[PDB]
RNA sequence: UGCGAAAGCAGUUGAAGACAAGUGGCUUGUCGUUCGUUAAAAUGGCCUCGUCAAACGGUGGUACAGCGUGUUUAAUUGACAUGGGUUGAUAACCUGAACAGUCUCAUCGUGGC
């Protein structure tokens, strides 16, 4: 249930979040990777959000938001976002 | 004249640290115990001790803060899920840290911690850290005073050891 | 004159005095004084069951 | 901040007829060994000194048993006729036994082939053989010849002393323990004679008057002594001539006595007492020569016996039965180099000015009703309540504790058919005793008040509900005729 | 009284504080105590406050 | 709400104003608004500080249950390096200064394992 964000270059953790009770199947993200949400067979969404301006010159996710709305799992996860669609 | 001549240890002697400013030695070892001893040439001789019961200790170490220079903390710990720190006041006021802020799981021994100093880096304010070698790659790092998780910093790998660094900036 | 300062090292190097008036105190004078070497840390935010 | 208080276990006011701690201990004497005899046990004695071996008397054999395997040791088979009594000297040492032939005939103890002296005593049966308490040379041997004789165990041809005086078969001697001059003879006519050897010793000092005729008299202070003969037994205060207590709680004679001390145990003083109707049964000294315990065999009980004073192993009773077998109830009690490295770990602070302690105690276990019931799980801690293995006291408890507590409906919720039957199952049990069926009732009455509908289309809960109304029933008219009883008796105010 | 770490969202409770919080907060230089207010509601006829700071170290009720 | 006994016995539930929604009004509903009357819901639940084993003393119903043995009327001792790593879908295995004073081990011989 843990989700980790890695710097890629030094390939190491910055900060882990124990989100969910049970495994996280799917998670995605957006275009300027501001929020990522993440979910998987304990049903709920998570929302990780770096929005803020000192989140972003921090390099620091929050977790945000979590929602209950799927009733037994949720294996497939993805996002649009454009002009007229988000 | 060997230090600890005056009062025999009852074990082997696993820790080892001089005060930062008084004329002090702590040695501590498997017996549960931790000893101070004056040290001069001639006649080292023992100024306290303290048992600690069912908490024999591995590192043991004199904190002395940077703001006021007058604390005085000993942070002393085994192979426990717990971390004593005793204020020097020369009855002890010991107390004891036992709470990962939600991290227990990835430190389940306090054996490996080393003291430093930290500074705020918007105030002026330094507070000493205490940072403990976890299990999988984990130190965690937590406030002196207060017991706070502060940060966490993962290497992949099996961590082994660790040092403080420090590089001044400005005044 | 009647009075007596007496002097010696209660930790390894911290010297701890006592005033006697030492005509009224008998020949052979023991002086008792308090001194840790057993005694439970009895703390004084928690009572003795801990 | 404090710590969790634990889940109490609900106790209900206390019936009649509870354990006290007289008889749990004396209900611990447990595993029960029968040893089919050749003919009655007569009597039983035991080593005093190393107090863990007791031997027996059969017919024409003596045999020592051993307290830790119960088999026997040794034994002694050289009698031509009866044995009658055996006993150890009070150092332990040596055994005395008296013979039909009125020949006693001591033995050392642990060596039966070493017979170490025959005293020829009368020529009648000599029928009790005992050694001194305090001396250790001088045993007394009492005779179908109504006279014991003292007898010095160097001089073995004369006897020193022979305390005549009493009219008919004189069958049981006793010392008492402090006074080594004083011996208290009875005998078949009732009257304990007893005498003081400094003097003729063909008189008595006095006589105490038990009306039946005694079987045996022990001494259990040095002031006060023990008579049993007939349906009951005495005591009397010696220093004062004086019965005092008489208990006559059998059916038939009081066949014998005997008598511990300062052992590990509630009762500080126990007399116990074995009665020819198959009863055996303990008497607390110190109030007033009460019953606290007993035990029932299968045939009439001659002697009896227990573990003396000093016991420190396998404590022992034993009681010989007339038909010929022999009872006995027990209760029973890395590297140099890597310990060189892990020195110190058993110091416990002992030169070391400040010693500070903050382990907390372990405490006990928290059972998985109890964790839920932490944890909030509610309907997990209902679930937890009705496994087979858990207590009835344990069920109460965690309904109690639902019920106070929170919400039995929200324990309640979720549930159908297959996840209420426990509960009714259990409420069917439940409803029967006084103490569960207040929170039988509120539960039952509850779980018809939101399931009404399942009533409806399950039918095997509709026959659970049917086999509650009958249970129901049954209790209803339990709980009027105690109504009826109630009344009936109070007009007998 | 719980204390959210605001980085992992993750809470450290102390439970059973004989009355409800109607006021915390951080005290020392170094935030090394705790000052509550806890209101002891269970009599209705009365608001009887206990005034309970605490040291933060092993959060143990120093001065109530 | 009042009088009461723990049963019960008498009384109910108005008005103003503002705002919100729906279709300037009309309807409905609210109020960190006033006057008068004795008058269900935001997936959101409780910390670590050492476990295990075996006893013992009381207490309930002796395998059952519970409290205690830090001082108490009474009654407790002992194991464990309270870690790290790899599998494991609790365990096993590895590992930290883990053979060796009653010195341990190797090798070549001598005499009788």
């Amino acid at each position: 249930g843990s989700i980790k964000f890695w710097d890629f270059q030094f390939a190491t953790l910055n900060q882990s979040f124990k989100a969910h009770d049970a495994d996280v199947l799917c998670l995605t993200t957006d275009t300027d990777n501001n929020y990522v949400f993440s979910a998987g067979v304990d049903r709920k969404i998570f929302q990780f959000s770096q929005n803020t301006n000192k989140s972003q010159k921090n390099n620091r996710w929050v977790n945000s938001s979590n929602r209950l709305l799927h009733g037994n799992d949720i294996r497939a996860i993805c996002a649009y976002q454009s002009k007229g669609a988000d | 004249k060997d230090a600890n001549a005056s009062h025999p240890s009852h074990s082997a002697i696993q820790s080892l640290s001089f005060h930062p400013s008084k004329p002090l030695l702590l040695t501590g070892g498997y017996d549960k115990t931790l000893r101070i001893y004056h040290i001069d040439g001639k006649t080292n001789h023992l100024v306290t001790s303290l048992h600690l019961v069912g908490s024999p200790i591995q590192t043991c170490t004199f904190y002395t803060s940077l703001s006021n220079q007058n604390q005085q903390n000993i942070f002393t710990a085994g192979r426990r899920r717990y971390m004593h720190s005793w204020d020097l006041s020369l009855t002890a006021k010991i107390e004891k840290f036992s709470r990962l802020y939600g991290h227990e799981s990835t430190q389940r021994s306090f054996e490996n911690f080393k003291v430093a100093h930290l500074q705020n880096s918007q105030t002026n304010s330094v507070h000493g850290i205490v940072l403990l070698q976890g299990n999988n790659g984990w130190i965690n790092i937590l406030h002196s005073t207060s017991g706070l998780w502060l940060m966490g910093c993962k290497i992949e790998g099996v961590i082994t050891d660790f040092c403080i660094d420090y590089q001044p900036i400005s005044r | 004159k009647d009075l007596l300062n007496v002097s010696w090292l209660q930790n390894a190097t911290m010297p701890y005095f006592k005033n006697l008036q030492w005509r009224e105190i008998p020949n052979e004078y023991t002086v008792e004084i308090s001194l840790n070497w057993n005694n439970k840390n009895k703390s004084a935010d928690r009572d003795l069951h801990g | 901040s404090t710590a969790r208080p634990r889940i109490i276990t609900s106790k209900a006011p206390l019936l009649p007829q509870q354990t006290t701690p007289e008889q749990r201990y004396w209900r611990q004497y447990t595993s029960a060994q029968l040893v089919k005899e050749h003919n009655s046990v007569t009597h039983i004695s035991f080593n005093p000194q190393h107090p863990h071996d007791f031997a027996v008397t059969s017919s024409t054999r003596v045999q020592i048993f051993s307290s830790r395997t119960r088999q026997v040791i040794k034994t002694f088979s050289r009698f031509k006729d009866v044995v009658y009594s055996a006993s150890f000297r009070s150092d332990g040492k040596l055994l005395c036994a008296g013979d039909a032939t009125g020949l006693v005939s001591v033995y050392d103890s642990y060596n039966p082939r070493t017979i170490l002296l025959s005293i020829n005593a009368s020529t009648h049966p000599t029928h009790v053989t005992k050694f001194h308490t305090q001396d250790n040379k001088i045993l007394a041997t009492a005779s179908d010849d109504r006279v014991t004789r003292l007898w010095d165990i160097s001089n073995a041809y004369e006897p020193q002393l022979e305390l005549t005086g009493a009219t008919d078969y004189v069958r049981t001697l006793s010392f008492i323990p402090a006074a080594p001059h004083l011996v208290a003879t009875g005998s078949y006519d009732g009257l304990i004679r007893l005498y003081d050897t400094r003097s003729s010793g063909s008189t008595p000092i006095y006589s105490l008057n038990h009306d039946q005729p005694v079987e045996n008299v022990i001494a259990v202070s040095p002031t006060q002594i023990v008579s049993c003969g007939g349906n009951n037994f005495k005591v009397w205060d010696l220093t004062s001539n004086k019965k005092l207590y008489e208990r006559g709680n059998f059916n038939k004679a009081v066949t014998c006595l005997d008598y511990v001390e300062n052992f590990d145990s509630p009762m500080q003083s126990a007399l116990i007492a074995s009665s020819l109707d198959g009863h055996v049964k303990v008497f607390d000294p110190l109030d007033n020569f009460q019953v606290k315990f007993g035990w029932k065999f299968s045939g009439p009980v001659l002697s009896c016996a227990v573990s003396p004073s000093t016991a420190q192993g396998n404590r022992h009773l034993v009681a010989g039965l007339s038909s010929g077998l022999l009872a006995i109830r027990t209760k029973k009690k890395k590297s140099n180099n890597f310990q060189r490295m892990m020195r110190g770990s058993e110091y416990q602070g002992d030169q070391e000015h400040i010693i500070h302690n903050d382990k907390v105690r372990s405490q006990r276990r928290m059972r998985a009703f109890e964790r839920n019931i932490n944890q909030f799980k509610w309907s997990e801690a209902l679930d937890n309540a009705f496994v087979p293995g858990m207590a009835k006291e344990l069920t109460l408890t965690v309904l109690q504790e639902l019920r106070k507590r929170g919400k039995v409906r929200v324990a309640l919720y979720g549930r159908d058919e297959s996840t209420l039957e426990p509960l009714l199952n259990w409420c069917l049990k439940g409803i029967e005793d006084v103490r569960s069926a207040s929170i039988v009732a509120d539960w039952v009455a509850v779980v018809l008040e939101l399931y009404g509908n399942t009533l409806e289309s399950s039918p095997v809960l509709q026959e659970l509900m049917i086999d509650l109304k009958t249970k129901v029933r049954h209790e209803i008219h339990k709980s009027k005729e105690a109504q009826r009883i109630e009344g009936m008796l109070q007009l007998l105010t | 009284m719980s204390l959210w770490q605001l980085e992992t969202n993750s809470q450290q409770f102390l439970p059973r504080l004989n009355g409800i919080i109607i006021d915390c907060q951080v005290l020392g230089p170094q935030g090394n105590y705790y000052s509550l207010i806890l209101q002891m509601t269970e009599n209705n006829s009365n608001s009887d406050y206990q005034f309970l700071l605490l040291n933060a170290s092993d959060l143990t009720s120093k001065l109530s």
